[PDB]
């Protein structure tokens, strides 16, 4: 029972106004309802387009890190 | 001895006194060369360097760095005039929710000319921006 | 001489009140503030302000030299002590008179005589006031107390001869408790008030507290401006007051009025003062005390009688005869509620904090005398009172109805207060009464009131759901204005986007260090549990102590808190001395 | 037949006052607000709130249909109009009665009779009230006014038989002024009052405006709660008021307490109301008007006499007989200052703007009835009164001293206010009488007073829904993120 509920802090609507309000709010709600897991596609990632010095620490902290983050 | 409210400063040897001192210094950084210069800028119709930063960034997002900096030169009697911040306001903030690093030069301090501490502050924010991407 | 510039040697709402009275009378006002009060309303309200310095009362407001130096520097020719602090300090009054300033208050001799309880008993007896049975002189031993208990029947109250603030009385229910109670009373009196003398009288079971307001001039005229009922008390200090005294027979009322005048004239009293009585369930009156200061309750009498008591006090100090010749007829009924910074759901224990919001009621019959405003900070060094709300009506019922409205409107945030208790009491049947009597008494709050108030928690998120951000919106549905709060992850209908790739909600941990089971996990340090002043140190370095032994006593909000040893060992590295201000978490000593 | 829930068909200070009265009496309260008032204090203070829509009074508060629909939707069984708007509209009162609601106020017949100043004068004559000489019927033409001027002696006053607001007065000083003045009066009465009827009377030079608050029963009992003075005025509207009326002789306080009773009883008036008179320099009292509604200055009478007049209105509407059986005796003096959003340094001109700071004074003898708070925004759509400061004391001098204190404490920023004028007048000797009389009058502010005041320096989305047999509109903020 530990979830955030909608609160009507002020006002005492009757069942009809409550129903209208909830219907409108549900209609307003949207966006990604139950989206699939976002597909990984590292092809042509910006990090791969950079010039790295042969001894650059960013070869570890930026390039390898980006390729390995999962 | 008791003091009138105008002259009293909280005992500096206490934590409350030290907070009061910090407040006094912070208030001084708002008009480093006096309120007359700010009035001159406004009469000329421009914004101050601080107003420019506050207008560009999102409200309440500005964090200032090196606000209490002073120049350490002694040439040609410069030591007699050491405004706080040394003529440049530097820090970081947000614009439309995204972090940025910012500096704004103050033309009322030595004509806005670049000194050692001035340049050091700008270098600090530049290094921060490069480091943070 | 005549008052021209008044130095108000006090703080808070009383300072504001006296400053306003001076402004009304056309006199200049000089306020004196300690460092914590540098931004209090009175400092800005007064025509002049002076900084006494110091962080506590013992070094800010209780210093005769500092107050007199402020008077000298400001050129003030009169001194008004408000109430508390030095208002009843005969030595300070005489110091003011010697310095050559109009002391706005009774004479030092009157202060002494009426502050000494036994001398007050003598004065009352000489004035033929109604007294409860009791020993005319201090009791010398518990044996004498036992004999008195045998004579007059238990219970019996033992009271310090100089006690005040509600700490100076204890009760014996049976003859066996008398010795321990006597010795402990003497031991506590010698410590709290210096003088260990005490006397014994009969104890009333469920008494009401009734007091009379007296305005007496230096020419011998005395007028009883009204009566007040102050039966609602936390421990022995008032919270809610009424004017006039409800449900009193004309015989009792006239007895109080006449006894008050007689007592004042026998004591030689002049200036504003109060006479406090007790009324037992049997209806018998018993003279209790004479307050030689301006009562905090005075606004209810002001509202009902239409007299400015502070300005009357200025006139008396000026030496003018009273411009009132007869006792005023009360009009209406006024309640007064003290807004103390206490948590009613925690046993009325005061705590400091910021007044992040303060919205007082206004409109019909509402008066608000406050010493704080939004942005004020309550430190731990002074009393907890924030303001006083007075609600006046045509009758007691009208006053109660208006009080319900006003207490519904009154809003404070940032720290706990007694508003929930006032809201409950102004509707409790025990306080409303049956139209002829009511069931409240001095111990009603602490022993009979059904305390349904939950502890103050502010806006802290306590449960898992409290951590979810919310946005509050105004929605009109068929005209109705509704105020709807929406979580930031509402999955209503098909709405989603909830949480993030790795966001987890969990019950937050309180900002407290663990619990008792790890009171000190290999920890020798004794740390102050709250900010305050070390008013007593009960140990010395190299002293061996056992668990539960008293180490120090810290005064916060003018209440004493004992800090005791958590473990057995030797006191080492004692770091504090009496009078030192202490912050929460400070190491007092290490027990090794 | 007893009030259970009251809809306050007004706004601002009076709405807050009536809502507080309902809370005191234990009744439920319903506030109604126009679009500009979505944040008004009364909206949040009332137990229920309803939006009337509209951007101005003509669209929101003056629409009988909107007010009655709000009442029906809220389930309120009584309507209190406050003052202004529909408080004196006999048609609206009749509509409220027809709808089956309790109209907190006088009867439509009483309102209609006493709103026609010609019929008001007839009732005053029948009641034998003191009267200023004038025509008993509207004047046909400027020639009749010229004849009246020749008969009685200039100056002369011309007034529309209907309407008010103070602007209906026109003044003629010589026989040559009447033609153009009467033509202008007829045009203005036609254009701004809906009826061109005009009448003429004698013009008093420097009168004092004196009123008597009357609590009138439905059972015939009438009680005068107390007198009142409102001589300090600009543009024939009041700014500072007093109670009880100061410096009237006993013979004058009598004949007023009695003309009020006689006029009310003759008119059949019931409910709260007032009988405005005029006192000239010669000392002659003259009947002027009867206001058939709760009047703005009721707080001073409440403070001095101890009666709660709004609750008295509730009890009269319920039909219970008055509990007050004799005229109360005042226990002190009380001043009332209107905090209008006007710049006294610019000829008392309205100045819409934001209330960036509003710190009301508090303390002994100070009462505040405000419809604003820090953060409120004041537009030109409605009257410019923000609050009312009442200062009470044991005597007139004590009240004046307390007023000097309270006005010094009272702080408002963001827009102009008449606070400086109040501070000046409270110290002006003309208003601090010598002890038996004072020099102000209904034109003292504009004519004698030394005016030293320096000049002051996303659309909501709506959705239409139908649930069962009803059509509803759900209004939401434009940027609802959900
Ligand atoms: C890399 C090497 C270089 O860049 S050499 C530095 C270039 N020299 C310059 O001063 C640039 C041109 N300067 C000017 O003629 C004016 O200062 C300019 C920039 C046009 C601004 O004019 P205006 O707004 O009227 O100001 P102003 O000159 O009348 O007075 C400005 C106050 O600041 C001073 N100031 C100005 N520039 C410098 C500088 N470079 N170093 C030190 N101080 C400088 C002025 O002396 C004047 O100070 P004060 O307020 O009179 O005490
Ligand atoms: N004999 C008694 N029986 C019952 N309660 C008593 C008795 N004497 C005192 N009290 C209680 O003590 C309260 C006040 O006690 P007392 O007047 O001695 O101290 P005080 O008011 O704190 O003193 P002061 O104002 O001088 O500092 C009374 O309100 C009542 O609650
Ligand atoms: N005979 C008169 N002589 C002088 N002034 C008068 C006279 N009649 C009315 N006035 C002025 O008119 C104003 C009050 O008139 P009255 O109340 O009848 O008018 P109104 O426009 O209906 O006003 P309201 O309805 O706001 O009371 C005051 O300024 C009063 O001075
Ligand atoms: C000190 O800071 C203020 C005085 C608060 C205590 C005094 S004691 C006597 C009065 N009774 C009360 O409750 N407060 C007053
Ligand atoms: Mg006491
Ligand atoms: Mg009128």
């Amino acid at each position: 029972d530990h979830e955030a509920h909608i609160k009507v802090l002020r006002g005492e609507p009757t069942p009809e106004e409550m129903a209208a309000l909830m219907a409108v709010l549900a209609s307003a709600g949207g966006g990604p309802a139950e989206p699939v897991k976002k597909e990984r596609n590292m092809w042509g990632h910006p990090v791969d387009k950079l010039r790295y010095s042969v001894f650059s620490w960013q070869r570890v902290t930026l390039l390898e890190r980006t390729h390995m983050r999962r | 001895v008791t003091e009138p409210s105008a002259e009293h400063q909280v005992d500096i040897h206490t934590t409350a006194g030290k907070l009061a001192d910090l407040k006094r210094r912070t208030e001084e950084t708002l008009h480093p060369v006096g309120e007359a210069a700010v009035d001159k800028v406004h009469a000329k119709g421009k914004l101050t360097a601080r107003e420019r930063i506050l207008a560009l960034l999102d409200e309440g997002s500005f964090v200032e760095l090196d606000a209490l900096a002073k120049h350490r030169s002694t040439n040609f009697g410069l030591e007699k005039n050491r405004p706080l911040g040394d003529g440049v306001i530097t820090g970081y903030g947000t614009i439309d929710g995204r972090d940025v690093c910012i500096f704004s030069q103050d033309a009322t301090v030595f004509g806005g000319s670049l000194g050692e501490v001035y340049g050091e502050k700008i270098v600090k924010v530049q290094e921060l921006a490069i480091k943070t991407g | 001489s005549k008052i021209s510039k008044v130095l108000v040697a006090n703080r808070g709402e009383i300072a504001v009140r006296v400053i306003r009275a001076a402004k009304d009378a056309g006199l200049a006002s000089v306020a004196v503030y300690a460092e914590p009060d540098a931004d209090a309303p009175h400092v800005r309200l007064a025509d002049e302000a002076f900084a006494l310095g110091g962080q506590t009362s013992a070094e800010s407001y209780l210093v005769f030299e500092k107050i007199l130096d402020a008077a000298e520097k400001s050129g003030a020719n009169a001194i008004h002590p408000g109430y508390g602090f030095l208002s009843e300090n005969a030595d300070f009054a005489q110091a003011v008179i010697d310095a050559g300033l109009i002391w706005i208050g009774p004479s030092p001799q009157s202060i002494r005589d009426l502050g000494d309880k036994v001398t007050a008993r003598h004065i009352a007896a000489r004035a033929k006031a109604p007294l409860v049975p009791g020993t005319p002189d201090p009791v010398k031993d518990a044996d004498e107390v036992v004999a008195f208990a045998k004579e007059h029947g238990v219970p019996v109250a033992i009271k310090a001869a100089f006690g005040g603030g509600g700490r100076g009385m204890k009760v014996a229910r049976t003859l066996e408790e008398i010795p321990e109670l006597f010795e402990s009373a003497t031991r506590e009196a010698i410590a709290a008030f210096g003088r260990g003398e005490c006397f014994v009288e009969r104890y009333l079971d469920k008494p009401r507290h009734v007091e009379a307001q007296v305005i007496a001039d230096q020419h011998g005229n005395v007028v009883v401006a009204g009566t007040r009922d102050c039966s609602l008390q936390r421990r022995f200090q008032k919270l809610v007051e009424e004017a006039p005294a409800p449900f009193l027979t004309d015989a009792q009322r006239k007895e109080i009025h006449e006894s008050a005048k007689r007592i004042c004239k026998e004591a030689g009293y002049y200036g504003a003062g109060t006479v406090e009585y007790l009324v037992g369930q049997d209806g018998l009156i018993s003279f209790l005390e004479v307050n030689t200061r301006l009562q905090v309750e005075h606004p209810v009498t002001e509202e009902t009688s239409g007299i400015d008591l502070v300005r009357q006090q200025f006139k008396i100090a000026n030496g003018e005869p009273l411009d009132i010749t007869e006792d005023p007829t009360p009009r209406g009924h006024s309640f007064e509620f003290r807004i103390n910074g206490e948590d009613a759901g925690r046993g009325f224990l005061p705590a400091p904090g910021p007044v992040t919001k303060f919205v007082a009621p206004t409109g019909p019959g509402v008066r608000m005398d406050s010493g704080v405003e939004t942005g004020s900070v309550i430190g731990g060094q002074f009393d907890s009172m924030l303001a006083k709300l007075i609600v006046t009506g045509a009758t007691r019922e009208e006053a109660l109805e208006r009080s319900r409205r006003a207490l519904a409107e009154f809003t404070v945030e940032g720290l706990a207060t007694v508003i929930p208790f006032h809201r409950a009491v102004v509707s409790d049947p025990a306080f409303i009464g049956d139209g002829e009597k009511f069931d409240v008494h001095t111990r009603w709050i602490e022993t009979e009131w059904n305390n349904t108030v939950e502890p103050f928690t502010g806006g802290d998120p306590i449960e898992e759901e409290d951590t979810v951000p919310r946005q509050t919106v105004v929605v009109e549905v068929g005209g109705r204005r509704l105020e709807v709060s929406l979580p930031g992850d509402l999955a209503i209908g098909g709405g989603g986007g909830a949480a993030a790739p790795g966001v987890v909600r969990k019950k937050p941990k309180p900002r407290k260090r663990g619990g008792g089971g790890a009171k000190a996990a290999s920890g020798d340090a004794v740390t102050a549990p709250m900010q305050g002043t070390v008013v007593k140190v009960a140990v010395e370095e190299g002293q061996e102590v056992s668990a539960g032994d008293l180490v120090v006593v810290l005064e916060a909000m003018k209440m004493e808190n004992p800090v005791t040893a958590h473990k057995d060992g030797t006191i080492t590295g004692l770091a504090v001395e009496a009078g030192a201000a202490i912050t929460q978490g400070t190491v007092i000593a290490e027990i090794k």
